[PDB]
């Protein structure tokens, strides 16, 4: 677990330069490694970031779109950080990591 | 908007330069300065350096003529090596 934000492995550019002095919606998330599972999110937001990923099926539930899903990964980041139907927006800070 | 993210001339004499840097919080896989005359033509030296200093010195430059200094870190993950934007500098000797 850990949580505030996950920090799972790294990689993305760094998260992006650890969120690039951060705005915006922040993010976190993480992944990769020798596989991790998977991964993904980012953020930002007006100066930068993007991201995405998700996935997940397999039994494993999951989500990034794909009309809601669920089943772990801290309720979908709740619920989108609040809306956030397909990225763009929502999140709600996380960040911090080493910053 | 680049890693590291501040780069100074700290010390100088007429033919060498002490450049440091602010190191980031992730792990840099290692640097690479670069540097050449400001003019253009002129070969562009560079060499690398571990990714945990943040500071190195640039020797045998030509006296009085400006060069441009740049430093790029590295990032390696899932077997892939990927170069940050990098950052970069005019100093007159
Ligand atoms: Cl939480």
């Amino acid at each position: 677990x850990x949580x505030x934000x996950x920090x799972g492995x790294x990689x993305x550019x760094x998260x992006x330069x650890x969120x690039x002095x951060g705005x915006x919606g922040x993010x976190x998330x993480x992944x990769x490694x020798x596989x991790x599972g998977x991964x993904x999110x980012x953020x930002x937001x007006x100066g930068x970031x993007x991201x995405x990923x998700x996935x997940x099926x397999x039994x494993g539930x999951x989500x990034x779109x794909x009309x809601x899903x669920x089943x772990x990964x801290x309720x979908x980041x709740x619920x989108x950080x609040x809306x956030x139907x397909g990225x763009x927006x929502x999140x709600x800070x996380x960040x911090x990591x080493x910053x | 908007s680049s890693v590291p993210t501040k780069l100074e001339v700290v010390a100088a004499t007429p033919t060498s330069l002490l450049i440091s840097w602010d190191a980031p919080a992730v792990t840099v896989d290692h640097y690479v300065i670069t540097y050449g005359e400001t003019g253009g033509n002129s070969p562009v030296q560079e060499f690398t350096v571990p990714g945990s200093k943040s500071t190195a010195t640039i020797s045998g430059l030509k006296p009085g003529v400006d060069y441009t200094i740049t430093v790029y870190a590295s990032d390696y993950y899932d077997g892939e090596i990927s170069w940050y934007s990098p950052i970069s500098i005019n100093y007159r000797t």
